[PDB]
């Protein structure tokens, strides 16, 4: 079982580096599940939250190492459950386009969201889960 | 001579103390805490499953506010941040019958569960006045948490952090 | 992660949007609904357990009474009155069984004496001709039940089939351990599986009038629960 | 969802029910029952050794009748027939202190023994007014048998006859 | 050979020589001493045990109020008032929260009504111009502690470091098992190892005036002990 774990680690390092994995030679021929990465986004249409006392939820189909957000209004956020043990995390519309993640691989999913006190609605756009 | 005592000490909290804090409140502003308890340094405190409260919350004119008023005790970590995981005593106001409920075993309103408070952790007393009512004042009001003088009631248990070896464990608990 | 909490006839854990209040049907007596409890955005579930959990309910009605030059001081009511916890001594009822308020004189109207089971009252003051007064006696002679909804209106049924009366409700002194109420029933309802209380009685009910003196809310319902966060 | 329940159910009886019956009474006529309980079809009921009663028996003018008045609860089979073998609660009237005895554990007047009532068996409430007193009315009166809401008192136990296999045995008991 | 006993603000087991009474400092608030307890000639020791032993303390202040031709009937006090056991109904307070006495007319001065938390009072009678009246409201808004002395003034320290308030003292109804007071502390002191109670408050205190009607002693402190003979 020790050498089995060694083989598993070798396969994991292979999938990570994508150097010893010769699957790329066939992946480049045409798209498949292996070439095509899975991720999440939203359509062109901005997503709206004109309401409060209302913690919008968003269920990614995958864990996400990083994110990317664009808006036109100040809002709140929490990647933990905002109601039970969740830290607030607020937005300034000036610094609306941004990201977090990457090297700091966060094991997040099922994000939450909500409007904050402003003078309009919070149309949002999002790009997530390069994982 | 004086008799030795344990680190554990049985007490009863209230308004006129240094580390506690308060403020006035207006109607229709439940998010404003009228009381802000605040962990002293090197002093853990503790509350078992059931302990009295004397939620005396009267008007400027010395009158208990509307019975539709509500009280929510609530734990808070640092960052001035409320918390849902950990909350005590969601109840109304016009229910307690102040004059006797500070005394009798029966009126006596105990907590929902236990609690612990490290050297700096906050607790807040949110007060949902419905709207259009009379405002709140504190000087014409009080508040308590324990029954330490008596023989049937419970009391708050304080300990000095230096007198323990599980302090790191409770710090991990938070 | 189970913590006890309290509900209200107003807002609280629902923002006055996941709850409603309502009057009842009188001309045909109907076991109508007066109040609901919709689960809000957040919770996983709610639990009620009669024989473990408490309840409070203070119902009052409304009417309108004019006055006269040779004013009467005396009234009759088509809503049976009883005490709450013991005697009919308004000083020590644990909350009054009657409230009154003159409209012309924007002031209270104190009581002198009650014709107890006659369902008539004597007042302390002397109203004037064409002068309006609003009263808020308590509500008795009526049933109550609970039920449930499957996100549409398809009822699961009812908590506990047998009813409970309101004169009895007043009779049992609230605010006393053991003498508290603990009904029968045991339920659970998740998001949008709203609950609705039901009442069958001849007389009306009143939640608000905007002229009731004592705290904007003529009646109330309040309740304990055991919530999963 | 709803929680399942047993056939056994804990209740408290009173005047304004369908199957119960009542009538007014005059003085010096003890044989007139003011209350006539009457077994519903397919519903056995049960009373253990001790259960409260609220014998509220007032005048037309809303006044408890003479303290020399007496109350006798009494079992009856069919045929409208009283029965000595099986009888509960022989007591006076001007003793109970109504206003509190509906509440307190101490005033609370329990039965002499247990009872069972098949699908059609009668119970009667005979009322010995001595003579020359004020008559009886029911609308200005009440009556009860149980304490089901509370936590210290007892309650009446109803069962649907279909949900048993000992129903024949209890029928032989009668 | 251990027997329980009782102490007093006066004499008793001390002959009014091994005890003293004293007022307090007001202009600078100081945690001053009002009363001591010196061990007398005889005893081997004394013991106090909070959480086992009882206590009683009825403090009142003093003032001086003139009168007027168009007398007021009304007063204000710079000493917060509360009830003792329940309502402010002077008939049933378990002892009054105010006492009054006219000086010119060597007679009581009865009360009509109290402005409760306003800390003002209405009287029943009508004083006269230049007429003096003495009042004795209760004392609130002040701390209390115990301590000890090593035969000189060198304090051992204190019984229990945390204080206790007097409005609270009044609040808890004396004279009721369980609802009695039982502080925290456990001590012992032999001959001349006197004890001294301490008080920190703005307002004064009063033990005697020689014109107070009810029994020569305006206030009191009384206490239980467990003595070795």
């Amino acid at each position: 079982v020790n050498v089995l774990e060694s083989k598993e680690f070798g396969g994991t390092t292979t999938v990570d580096k994508d150097l010893d994995v010769t699957k790329n030679v066939t992946r480049t021929d045409e798209p498949n599940e292996d070439n095509t990465p899975d991720y999440f986004s939203t359509g062109k249409d901005r997503v709206l939250v004109p309401d409060t006392e209302e913690w919008e939820r968003l269920g990614f189909g995958i864990v996400a190492k990083t994110v990317n957000v664009r808006t036109t209004d100040d809002v709140l956020l929490a990647f933990a459950n905002p109601n039970t043990n969740g830290p607030t995390f607020k937005i300034r519309s000036n610094e609306s386009p941004f990201t977090i993640g990457g090297d700091a691989g966060i094991d997040t999913a099922f994000m939450w969201l909500k409007k904050a006190e402003s003078a309009q609605n919070d149309p949002a756009v999002e790009i997530i889960a390069y994982r | 001579n004086i008799g030795n005592l344990s680190a554990e000490k049985q007490i009863s909290l209230y308004d006129g103390q240094p580390f506690i804090s308060e403020q006035d409140v207006a109607a229709g502003d439940p998010n404003t805490p009228a009381l802000t308890i605040e962990g002293p340094d090197g002093y853990v405190i503790a509350v078992d499953a059931g302990t009295p409260i004397a939620p005396e919350f009267r008007d400027s004119n010395g009158e208990k506010l509307d019975p539709s008023t509500r009280v929510i005790v609530q734990k808070c970590d640092r960052q001035g941040n409320p918390l849902g995981d950990g909350i005590i005593f969601n109840d109304t106001l016009g229910r307690f019958n102040y004059n006797k409920m500070r005394t009798d075993p029966d009126y006596m309103r105990k907590t929902a569960k236990s609690l612990m408070v490290d050297e700096r952790e906050i607790v807040k007393v949110f007060v949902d006045v419905p709207d259009g009512a009379n405002g709140y004042d504190a000087e014409r009001s009080r508040f308590t948490l324990g029954d330490d003088t008596s023989d049937f009631g419970k009391a708050v248990e304080i300990v000095d952090h230096d007198d323990l070896t599980e302090g790191e464990t409770q710090a991990v608990k938070s | 992660q189970t913590q006890e909490y309290t509900l209200s006839h107003t807002g609280g854990l629902l923002g006055s949007s996941k709850v409603t209040t309502a009057s009842n049907q009188t001309a045909p007596q109907r076991e109508t609904a007066i109040i609901s409890f919709e689960v809000p955005r957040k919770f996983s579930e709610i639990e009620y357990v009669g024989q473990r959990d408490a309840t409070r309910f203070v119902p009052r009605t409304t009417e309108e009474i004019t006055g006269t030059a040779n004013d009467d001081t005396v009234v009759q009511l088509q809503a049976n009155i009883q005490p709450i916890a013991g005697e009919e001594d308004m000083a020590d009822q644990d909350y009054p069984v009657v409230v009154a308020y003159n409209v012309t004189q924007g002031a209270q109207v104190e009581i002198a004496d009650v014709n107890y089971a006659t369902d008539e009252v004597t007042l302390a003051t002397d109203p004037a001709d064409g002068d309006t007064v609003k009263l808020w006696p308590i509500m008795g002679d009526g049933e109550v039940q609970f039920r449930l909804v499957n996100q549409f209106g398809q009822e699961e049924g009812r908590v506990y089939p047998w009813a409970t009366p309101l004169y009895r409700w007043h009779d049992f002194p609230q605010l006393k351990r053991g003498r508290e109420i603990n009904l029968h029933g045991s339920v659970t309802w998740q998001e949008n599986e709203t609950v609705e209380v039901l009442l069958d009685a001849p007389q009306a009910i009143t939640w608000e009038d905007a002229d009731y003196p004592e705290g904007q809310y003529v009646s109330t319902f309040e309740q304990d629960v055991e919530i999963t966060l």
